């Protein structure tokens, strides 16, 4: 048994229409950079995130 | 007219399909303007719009 609270997930959709991956936007700061760039892969650099 | 989404309604009248024409489509609460054509994109059975 688990709970649900209001938070943001970045979820991508396959070319067949199904969901293959999602990102918790508040788990660790790398995932927050993934959410602010709206991409699953980030490059090397500085990202002013939050 | 109780404070709930109602479950008893009337049958909403329909229309035959038209291809390649600027029409005012209404697909279950989708008011707008566009043309209608066939598509090769495959859906999943629980989808209805895109
Ligand atoms: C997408 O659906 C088609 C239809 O059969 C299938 O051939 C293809 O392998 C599917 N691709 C993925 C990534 O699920």
């Amino acid at each position: 048994v688990g709970y649900l609270q209001p938070r943001t997930f970045l979820l991508k959709y396959n070319e067949n229409g199904t969901i293959t991956d999602a990102v918790d936007c508040a788990l660790d700061p790398l995932s927050e950079t993934k959410c602010t760039l709206k991409s699953f892969t980030v490059e090397k650099g500085i990202y002013q995130t939050s | 007219l109780l404070h709930a989404p109602a479950t008893v309604c009337g049958p909403k009248k329909s229309t035959n399909l038209v291809k390649n024409k600027c029409v005012n489509f209404n697909f279950n609460g989708l008011k707008g303007t566009g043309v209608l054509t066939e598509s090769n994109k495959k859906f999943l059975p629980f989808q209805q719009f895109g």
